[PDB]
RNA sequence: AAUUAUAUAACUUAUCUAUUUUAAGUUUGAAAUUUC
RNA sequence: UUUUGACGGACCAAGUUACCCUAGGGAUCCUAUUUAAGUAUCGACAAUUGGAUCAGGACAUCCCAAUGGUGUAGAAGCUAUUAAUGGUUCGUUUGCAACGAUUAAAGUCCUACGUGAUCUG
């Protein structure tokens, strides 16, 4: 191929390099795209890999902030915000949006990438707006004890109280922590723990002024739809921003985060509050690709994703050996691959962590906290670790069983290239054998053509 | 650079050779190192001592090509001859002077004991109970090889003979007497040659192998046996207190079933069951003098 | 500044320390051991049994006051105790973990040393003597292994292990201060060492005798009958002598057994491997004497 | 290659023959199925 | 198929083809930007197999060096501050460890194996 003068950095590299699309093509819903995923059948071609190279090394996020508003524009506590988080120098788009409505008092509903402000979005109003007089519905444990842990930071400045309380845990044990713990101005619950303690009648929601669900569509899953609906029953919701600020009939004030919406979400709503006095607020980079972020893809059969993961586990050794790196985040599908895994690498004598949903609760929480105190540099999880999990640090984040969904996908993508990350993320994905091919490339063919990835309507 | 020289090739490490690749996954795995039936070796000593003893070899990575020319090339008919970076073989290796070998996994049944043990060898078997150390079982294998022991025998739950740090810590014990793994206790009545008395050396965490409900009453009441007198008039079994779990319940109880007693070793406190090598070491030698007397 | 918590006093360390600095070379460097003398002793039950066998102590750090309680509280009074950060004791031990405490101790003087009863009960007539012995776990698992055996008295030639190299007390995990060792023994004085004309047996098949011709082994030297080490050896007061990892028994010991009217002791090895480890080497001749001295 | 592989062939037992006190197993494979 | 008993999950198995078939692709220390100390012509700093030879730097101070205190008379020590000043050997390693022999001391590390530029096809 001739050399042009001024050539385009590959927006696809694979492997084999004929198929790499160089500069600018956009080929459209109705073109077929050639791509590297397109013909991923007969697995005799080992080692087939692309790679999707990161066009950005500023964060997207602190790009653009000149042009939205400042905090002030927004109705807001900025002295306690410098001090308690200054890292937020300027408003997120999502932030901008957010915060104006919700301190007057309109119910919100905020559809936005991890990792993009929403938990400050509704914080701040939050703080100022303000029988706890605030409740926190988590759907995992483990999004529960980082935001307690983010929440009581926050509190510690301004000397508030804030609790946890995990799902799945006993009925005595629950009563147990209640009573060793102090009044809680603010709680964060799980419905599967807050379900309890309102069917013993240890907490009453007819006080409660102000009600955050996080992770809505994980909310919204059968295991907790039940229980959330017992907790609808117990909690008066307020009607219109004016009854929220009328003294005489206060009522509580809803708002509504997620990163989707089951179809049907309106009717639940509708029968709370009109559907017209829902504020809906869409980010701009909702279910769109993260150019700034490495994703790679590998063509491994099971014996060999071992070997990879060998390889690329020494490819990381080595750039530790020669200058600092951040930690490694390895997503299994299954907690028996983590097992079975597991005992591989131990076979390699390999420090690592392996975290699965049927490990003991009292086990589970220990380990995140060391990992978070940086013992080990290598953790395993599966899918429970993809929700509420911190990744500031890891550098590359490896899903040894290919992702079932795409939204999954994305709460794993949510953990690289979050504020502050010291190293540049990274994402990889094996394949073992022609079960899938479409998911990639669906991922690829949205890539070529700089759209959003089919079927993640919210 | 690859050279071909009177019918010996050696090769050197290719970039992104899928040889390396491969033999990764065989070399930490047991399960696929079974699978592929191999085994790994260190040190030129220990790998010819295996070229010595017949073993089939599979494979030699080396940083320097003296080390096949100090080594026997006669007997490195079946292996790749490979040189490889020596920052390689560290990686490779979880402990490598310069060189590793990969050997077919033998069978120690299978595999052939000259002539100098055998005229010392005896019809006695050595049975390491729960033995879960790796360095143990090598260090244990060197009385088990200079005893000249008919056979070994390792219950489940036992550390892999076959791993690369036991025949570090046995020098290549592993050669030099018959290793039974993953024995069934339902089985380890036919492992015992005819006529066989099972003797259990005693030192207890084999009181955790018993239901609560019968926990009391099925201990067994087996006669306990001084080591210090005569036991090898027959073929004897010995068996070897774990360091974590001691000697085990079904080994009491075979003693008995098979006519024997404990040949008990008075077990000195400070090692609450004597450690394994040194409670093996004991029980083989004599047993030489007592039937060569 | 220290702190008194349950009638136990601990200073609080600070990093940066010209002692902690110390420490650090110490036990990483091994010249620096030599040239200082000093040792580190790690474990809080390991310490007790130290202190209890009249191990000398110079100070004891820990991570948490815990240990301390399963110190030898007995022997803490006039040993400093201070509470040092897990990170400072990190960078000292060759272990990345250790067991939360560590210990510095100047050499002990086998003279003061305690040993347990336990080993009486078993001791044997038996003296053993080490050989240019080079490797830590075997010199900690022989120690292990005499305190398994019950070895009377060891005695140390020149060119061994230190035994209180950091490394080799954490295999004998207390077995150090189990059994009598003589260190420093010179090649000359050994038959003094022992009773004098005390039977002799040495250890032989090594890793010299790999090198070397068999038939070339007694032209200079004393001629020693080799033996099986199954045949009685015992019936006289029996001292054995045990090579150097990977090394083998030195010229002196061959001429030690003739002049005491010993004899070599063959340990048949299947011919396929030339030797084995060093560590049970003692072990394997220490029992066969065992049982025979006690019939 | 993996997985089976009552084509056959062998042995064991029947079988069929002698005396006299092909089928069922297993093994090879004519092959079958799937992947490479 | 409804009931009675003391949180997170829907599939496994190699080659080879020149006997082939189809689809095609080829041939038939720089370099490119950006910056500009010193923009005719240029242009630093930057931004986009074992070995041998020679080391540079970090301080988390091993030796050397400067000091306080002392259960320091002096001198030695012990404890404590300050300091990276230059040094910090040669080998064996039955391969993760350790030993030998020396040194004032043989600190702990980093520096694309820290660092070598045949000849041919």
């Amino acid at each position: 191929r001739p050399v042009l003068v001024r050539p385009g950095p590959l927006l696809v590299s694979a492997r084999r390099p004929e198929l790499n699309q160089p500069a600018r093509l956009t080929l459209g819903r109705w073109e077929r795209a050639p791509l590297a995923s397109r013909g991923w059948k007969h697995r005799r071609s080992r080692q087939d890999h692309f790679s999707i190279e990161r066009v950005q090394q500023e964060a997207p996020a602190l790009r653009n902030l000149s042009s939205r508003g400042s905090f002030v524009d927004l109705g807001l506590v900025l002295l306690a915000l410098q001090e308690a988080v200054p890292e937020v120098v300027q408003p997120t788009s999502v932030q901008s949006k957010t915060i104006p409505p919700l301190l007057r008092g309109r119910h919100l509903l905020c559809a936005a990438e991890t990792g993009s402000g929403k938990t400050l979005s509704y914080l701040l109003p939050l703080f100022q707006r303000l029988a706890p007089r605030g409740l926190v519905l988590v759907p995992s444990r483990e999004l529960a004890e980082q935001v307690q842990a983010v929440a009581q930071s926050l509190g510690g400045y301004l000397g508030l109280q804030v609790i946890e309380l995990g799902g799945g845990l006993g009925m005595s044990r629950l009563k147990l922590q209640l009573y060793r713990r102090p009044a809680a101005d603010v709680l964060v619950a799980t419905p599967g723990a807050l379900w309890k303690a309102l069917k013993s009648q240890l907490i009453s929601l007819q006080h409660l002024n102000f009600i955050v669900l996080d992770e809505v569509d994980t909310l919204l899953d059968e295991s907790f739809l039940e229980l959330v609906d017992y907790i609808l029953e117990k909690s008066p919701i307020a009607e219109s921003p004016a009854e929220l600020e009328d003294p005489f009939n206060p009522k509580a004030q809803l708002v509504l985060v997620g990163a989707t919406f089951p179809e049907g979400l309106n009717q639940l709503l509708s029968k709370v509050t009109s559907p017209d006095s829902l504020t809906t607020i869409t980010s701009s980079k909702l279910h769109c690709l993260m150019p700034h972020v490495r994703q790679t893809f590998m063509r491994l059969k099971g014996a060999d994703k071992v070997t990879e993961l060998v390889q690329i586990l020494k490819q990381q050794d080595k750039a530790s050996k020669t200058e600092p790196s951040g930690t490694v985040l390895v997503f299994c599908n299954s907690a028996s691959t983590v097992n079975w895994l597991g005992y591989i690498l131990d076979d390699h004598k390999i420090q690592h962590l392996r975290l699965q949903g049927q490990m003991p609760a009292s086990m589970r929480a220990g380990i995140f906290q060391s990992f978070q105190k940086g013992s080990q540099n290598i953790l395993v999880c599966t899918d429970i670790a993809s929700r509420g999990l911190d990744s500031v640090h890891v550098e590359v984040v490896i899903n040894y069983d290919f992702p079932p969904t795409l939204q999954d996908y994305i709460h794993r993508a949510g953990r690289v290239g979050r504020v502050g990350s010291e190293v540049p993320g990274s994402v990889i994905s094996f394949v073992t054998h022609p079960w899938d091919v479409s998911l990639v490339q669906k991922i690829e063919l949205a890539a070529r053509r700089r759209r959003s990835l089919p079927g993640l309507a919210s | 650079h690859t050279w071909e020289e009177a019918g010996l090739r050696y090769d050197k490490a290719f970039p992104g050779d899928r040889r390396l690749s491969s033999v990764m996954t065989i070399v930490k795995s047991r399960p696929f190192r079974e699978k592929q039936g191999k085994i790994l070796l260190e040190g030129r000593r220990l790998i010819a001592d295996a070229l010595k003893a017949g073993a089939v070899p599979k494979a030699f990575f080396f940083s320097r090509l003296e080390y096949v020319k100090e080594l026997p090339v006669d007997k490195l008919k079946d292996v790749s001859l490979i040189k490889v970076k020596f920052e390689d073989i560290k990686d490779w290796s979880d402990l490598p002077q310069g060189i590793m070998g990969i050997f077919a996994k033998p069978d120690p049944v299978k595999m052939t004991y000259p002539e100098t043990p055998l005229h010392h060898t005896l019809p006695l078997v050595l049975i390491c109970d729960n033995l879960r150390d790796p360095g143990n079982l090598g260090t244990i294998l060197r009385s088990a090889a200079g005893a000249g022991c008919s056979k070994v025998l390792l219950t489940k739950g036992c550390v892999d003979a076959w791993e690369p740090k036991v025949l570090r810590a046995g020098m290549g014990a592993h050669f030099q007497v018959p290793i039974v793994n993953n024995v069934e206790w339902e089985t380890v009545p036919n492992h015992l040659p005819p006529d066989t008395r099972v003797y259990v050396a005693d030192n207890h965490k084999y009181e955790e192998d018993l239901d609560t409900k019968t926990r009391k009453d099925w201990l067994p009441k087996l006669e306990v046996q001084s080591y210090d007198l005569d036991w090898t008039g027959a073929p004897a079994a010995v068996v070897i207190g774990g360091e974590t779990h001691g000697v085990s319940l079904e080994s009491l109880q075979l003693a008995e079933s098979t006519g024997g007693k404990r040949l008990l070793i008075p077990v000195v406190p400070g090692v609450d069951s004597l450690n394994s090598a040194m409670a093996a070491s004991i029980l083989l030698f004599e047993g030489k003098r007592q039937l060569r007397i």
